[PDB]
RNA sequence: GGAACUUUACCAGAUCCGGACAGGAUGAGAUUGACAGAUUGAGUGUUCUUUCUCGAUUCCCUGAAUGGUGGUGCAUGGCCGCUUAUGGUCGGUGGAGUGAUUUGUUUGGUUGAUUCCGUCAACGGACGAGAUCCAAGCUGCCCAGUAGAAUUCAGAAUUGCCCAUAGGAUAGCGCAUUCGGUCGAAUUCUUCUCUGCGGGAUUCCUUUGUAAUUGCACAAGGUGAAAUUUUGGGCAACAGCAGGUCUGUGAUGCUCCUCAAUGUUCUGGGCGACACGCGCACUACAAUGUCAGUGAGAACAAGAAAAACGAUCGAACCUACUUGAUCAAAAGAGUGGGGAAACCCCGGAAUCACAUAGACCCACUUGGGACCGAGGAUUGCAAUUAUUGGUCGCGCAACGAGGAAUGUCUCGUAGGCGCAGCUCAUCAAACUGUGCCGAUUACGUCCCU
């Protein structure tokens, strides 16, 4: 089922901020394992790839394929996004964009 | 438990193939001429050689920080145990890899294939090469599809001492009327460190030293 | 691979609409008028 | 419910149905030796950087 | 006690090199060498259809990948062995650790 | 491309949206998911009745998008096959033609070779051929507690008069042999095994040979592990074919379908269906045999797992041994080992051998084992259209050497014989390799193609 929940969406946009990529095989039947900081939140696979989609599809992430597995980016249209979905502090950064 | 040695140098030698196709995709604006690694006890030290060699690394290294998130997650590399460098190639005019992505980009951009082949025939003629092949195929006039080849200086076609002396690499371009190919290959010249040559002289050339 | 007008016997089956029930929670707790004034509730 | 449907067969995970290329997701001609799990196609782009070579 | 290396790698140049680089340093310490041991060469195998589709003549390609191995033995403490192997070694041959009983 | 489901593209039906996003209409109740009842092939909320649950993720319709083993290989890329196994191919400058074009690149001898020598309006070049590269034979250094050997101690075994049921032929005539469990120690060593770079062969040596009458070479023999591309492979030019592949890919133009879908799942069926024709195999028609015994004995190779699941390993994989066994096979169990020169393994393969004093005796017969019956076990979620082994029946199936035609092949070759890998949960009459036993014929020709 692609009925991600806010949780969810959640967690995937705040690990997608903080490393500013994400890597996820293309399997229907998956599982997607982030680490989000402390602890671990697993989300399927199928909802991972239907919030790519739109964001994709709203010209905010860098979409790259390579051996059944996906790589999405942040661009600075999907950091600016992030930080005002998530309310960061302004001059919040990516690990990537980090000094 | 653990691995066996054919087991684990098979395992090696597909994660190299992901890798380079994973490079060789993100970075084709770029010079992409190919990766190395070094994994140790501690890191993996992967290496990036390529022409445009800012552009890979991006401001303050941006580019560069996330392909190793990239290559971090899809390998589930911890946290301090892969480290990415990126080197200049110094012959870019004898990469057979640099000069089709040239040769690529030209052609997107609504070039002659005749001036695009022939540019990079005589630029690479120039660094020292050889000699020099180009062939470009698919619907490049109309309905109909040809294959035009261009060419100057040696090449060597049979035996295997022309894996070590050609340096070959293809490409695929989309056109608005279907795919266009392009090849390059490149006769790399006799280097004595080995560096960008295959140091020993051809097979088939008997030299007679001059006496003292 | 083509269309061929497939011609069906039973009745095409509707998609299942959820019903909206207005103010669903209204129902779930009964208000009692107290003694004093105010009113009391409880879990139905 | 169609949940529970869905997929069914193939989270038994046996048979030709269950594996694929790891490069090209075909499930046609697989090589399973040495666990490589590539199609007979791809393997023949890939062998020279997989480390195979071509002598006799 | 006895501490073996063992020495695997697919480019038999960067085996001969590694290993001939281990015995030079062993040699500098004076310690008991048992020589290095050229395990049998092992080749992988695959041999495919050359066409992509099963048209024409039914012409193979016979791909090969050949496996080196390397032992020594070393009469010399952790300490000491861990120091012998501690240098920038050829990119593509893997060095083992292991002590014998 | 050895398809039970899957695969799967086909057929009969049922779901799912995996129609992003944008603009509008609903909307804190947008919506999601469901027990029971029946709908149904479904102890499938698919849908309905009936209720709760979820909650701004979605539903509604408009454009759009997406996926497709949908079309078109006569729109293409890439790859492969074939023209084409042979010796072929093209510039520059110069010569010759009004020009296409030609010369070079021709002719004689030689070579598998446009390989060489000579000649010569050509001269200089570039590819292919050759060289290079990988295996196989001889050999050097290196090397072993994942390979072996020889000696020395102790420990056990045979031990001399022996003549088979009829008992031949076949080495022996300072110290007699034997025991990988005797899992006994010790010492020394590299003949055998392992291999990263080397060595070694080249027409090198010899003919009152051939030829030369320069040369390039050739034929016999010698040397030698190997005597002519050493052997076997890999690679392999330039021009082409409307050859094959859009069923390998996130390789692709155009085009088609797109919410009761040609997308995608799930259930069932089919890809296996038989009056018949054809290609390629397997098994045979038996005595140079079939059975029942016994002996000695290869090589290439394969082997177990997650960011899961359990308490850094341990379980998947392959095996030995034991047990079952106080009574068939196939099984089923227990224990141990192996990441693979370490365990399997001293790899007891099958052709083969046996003076086995074994059975059969020329017959569709103890040849052949198609077809079918009954019990039982095993792989799997599922075995019916027998998945596959094993047991006993069936053998009274054709077949007694195959018409016209026709394939492949020159030495460790043909043919015969098994083994491993590959497909693989289970299933090789296939393929890719490997070793074993090992010939007849030719050493030519241009008659056929
Ligand atoms: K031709
Ligand atoms: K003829
Ligand atoms: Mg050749
Ligand atoms: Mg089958
Ligand atoms: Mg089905
Ligand atoms: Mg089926
Ligand atoms: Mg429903
Ligand atoms: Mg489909
Ligand atoms: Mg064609
Ligand atoms: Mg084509
Ligand atoms: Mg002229
Ligand atoms: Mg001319
Ligand atoms: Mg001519
Ligand atoms: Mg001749
Ligand atoms: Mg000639
Ligand atoms: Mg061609
Ligand atoms: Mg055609
Ligand atoms: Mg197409
Ligand atoms: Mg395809
Ligand atoms: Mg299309
Ligand atoms: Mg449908
Ligand atoms: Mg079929
Ligand atoms: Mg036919
Ligand atoms: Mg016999
Ligand atoms: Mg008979
Ligand atoms: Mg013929
Ligand atoms: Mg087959
Ligand atoms: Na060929
Ligand atoms: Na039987
Ligand atoms: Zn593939």
């Amino acid at each position: 089922s692609t009925y991600v929940p806010k949780p969810s969406r959640d967690n995937v946009y705040r690990f997608f901020f903080t490393e500013g990529v994400i890597a996820c095989k293309k399997d229907r039947m998956g599982t997607w394992t982030g680490t989000l900081g402390g602890n671990t939140f697993t989300v399927p696979c199928i909802q991972v790839m239907q919030l790519m989609r739109s964001l994709k599809s709203r010209n905010l992430i860098k979409e790259q394929y390579a051996w059944r597995h996906y790589y999405w980016t942040l661009n600075d249209e999907g950091i600016a996004y992030m930080r005002s979905y998530l309310h960061l502090a302004p001059s919040a950064m990516p690990n990537t964009q980090k000094p | 438990g653990p691995l066996s040695k054919k087991r684990m140098i098979i395992r090696d030698g597909v994660f190299y193939a992901e890798l380079f196709e994973f490079l060789k995709r993100e970075l084709a604006e770029e010079g992409f001429s190919g990766v190395s690694y070094h994994v140790t006890t501690l890191r993996t030290e992967i290496v990036i050689k390529a022409t445009k060699t800012r552009e890979v690394l991006g401001v303050n290294g941006r580019r560069i920080r996330e392909l190793t998130a990239c290559i971090q997650q899809r390998f589930n590399y911890k946290e301090g145990k892969l480290q990415l460098y990126v080197e200049r190639v110094e012959v870019r005019g004898l990469s057979a890899m640099a000069q089709v992505e040239s040769l690529r980009f030209k052609l997107l951009s609504n070039l002659q294939v005749r001036r695009a082949a022939m540019g990079i025939i005589r630029y690479v003629m120039e660094s020292g090469a050889k000699g020099c092949e180009v062939t470009v195929g698919g619907k490049i006039k109309g309905q109909r599809a040809k294959s035009m080849t261009f060419r100057d200086g040696y090449m060597i076609k049979s035996g295997t001492a022309h894996k070590s002396f050609v340096d070959s690499a293809c490409r695929h371009c989309y056109m608005r009327a279907g795919c266009i190919g392009v090849k390059v290959k490149i006769m790399l010249p006799g280097d004595s460190t080995g560096r960008n040559g295959p140091s020993e002289p051809l097979p088939d050339v008997i030299t007679v030293i001059e006496p003292k | 691979k083509k269309k061929k007008k497939r011609i069906f016997t039973k009745p095409k089956k509707p998609t299942h609409r959820h019903k909206l029930e207005k103010m669903r929670a209204l129902k779930y707790f009964k208000v009692t008028e107290n003694d004093d004034g105010s009113y009391k509730v409880e879990r139905t | 419910g169609h949940l529970d449907q869905w997929r069914s067969r193939q989270k038994i995970g046996m048979g030709k149905g269950a594996r694929c290329c790891v490069i090209c997701s075909n499930q046609k001609a697989l090589i399973r030796k040495y666990e490589l799990n590539v199609c007979r196609q791809c393997f023949r782009e890939n062998a020279e950087h997989i480390g195979f070579t071509k002598l006799r | 006690q006895t501490v073996r290396l063992t020495i695997t790698s697919r480019n038999a140049k960067a085996v001969e090199s590694v290993t001939s680089q281990l015995l030079t340093r062993a040699r500098d310490e004076k310690v008991t060498i048992h020589g290095p041991v050229r395990l049998p060469t092992r080749t992988l195998k695959i041999t495919t259809r050359k066409t992509p589709c099963g048209n024409g003549t039914n012409t193979w390609d016979t791909f090969e990948l050949k496996i080196y191995k390397r032992i020594i033995d070393l009469h010399a403490p952790t300490e000491q062995v861990k120091k012998i192997t501690s240098f920038t070694m050829e990119s593509g041959v893997d060095v083992s650790i292991t002590i014998l009983d």
